[PDB]
């Protein structure tokens, strides 16, 4: 269900900056993570919220379910 | 000068699932998430009742 929440947010992400395009300097440094930095550090990089902030897309609203999750399985563990 | 200096100047669905679970025993599971080097080796000694067990 993460996945599923998260690649179609992407997805939906990457064409609303592609339809209000603004072609400037930046665009080209935003679009370099989809073509160039292959799935793995993608995943690795859009997938980091451990301190107060990083540089997270907009999807925010699966951060908390995943942070609800981890304690759901630290409490399945031993951790208290 | 200026003129001269300007002259010179011209002149698909499973493989996210798969790569979600490898980031994430990566880089969020053993994130420093346990204190229990203490605990552990202070009930391990007390001889409740010989040899403790930490002794064996």
């Amino acid at each position: 269900d993460f996945v599923a929440k998260l690649q179609d947010n992407q997805r939906f992400r990457y064409n609303e900056v592609m339809q209000a395009l603004n072609m400037s300097a930046a665009l080209t440094a935003r679009k370099t993570r989809e073509f160039r930095s292959p799935p793995q550090e993608q995943i690795n990089m859009l997938l980091n919220f451990k301190d107060d902030k990083s540089e997270c897309p907009c999807p925010e609203e699966i951060r908390d379910q995943l942070l609800d999750f981890h304690e759901d399985l630290m409490t399945h563990c031993g951790i208290e | 000068x200026x003129x001269x200096x300007x002259x010179x100047x011209x002149x698909p669905r499973h493989r996210a699932v798969n790569l979600f679970l490898q980031g994430y025993e990566k880089s969020w599971i053993e994130t420093e998430e346990h204190y229990f080097e203490d605990k552990l080796i202070e009930d391990l000694a007390k001889p409740g009742a010989r040899v403790d067990p930490l002794h064996q």
